[PDB]
């Protein structure tokens, strides 16, 4: 009989490669739209007594 | 005579260890109700 030999090592991984940045995250808009009015109009009331 | 190393019974001093990575895993978005349906499940809509 012999000794095995010395095995090939495992290799660390290269890792990830990242690219910095900066970053806006858009949701769906489920806000109503928004603005003002302004109503005019005239309460009548006949009574009959 | 001559003779290669595979010729030779061949033993082991190494003591086996075998690891394995974690493997990539991807999570889908997942809901029990949508808001959609939430807001269905009221029976009168003031609004419509
Ligand atoms: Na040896």
């Amino acid at each position: 009989v012999q000794f095995e030999q010395p095995r090939r090592c495992p290799t660390r991984p290269e890792g990830q490669n990242y690219t910095e940045g900066i970053a806006v995250v858009f949701k769906e808009n489920i806000a109503p739209y928004k603005f003002k009015a302004t109503m005019y109009y005239k309460d009548v009331t006949v009574s009959q007594v | 005579h001559q003779l290669s190393r595979a010729d030779v019974t061949t033993v082991s001093t190494f003591i086996d260890l075998n690891i394995t990575m974690l493997e990539d895993h991807e999570f889908v978005p997942l809901e029990v109700y949508t808001r959609h349906e939430i807001k269905d499940s009221g029976l009168l809509d003031y609004t419509e």
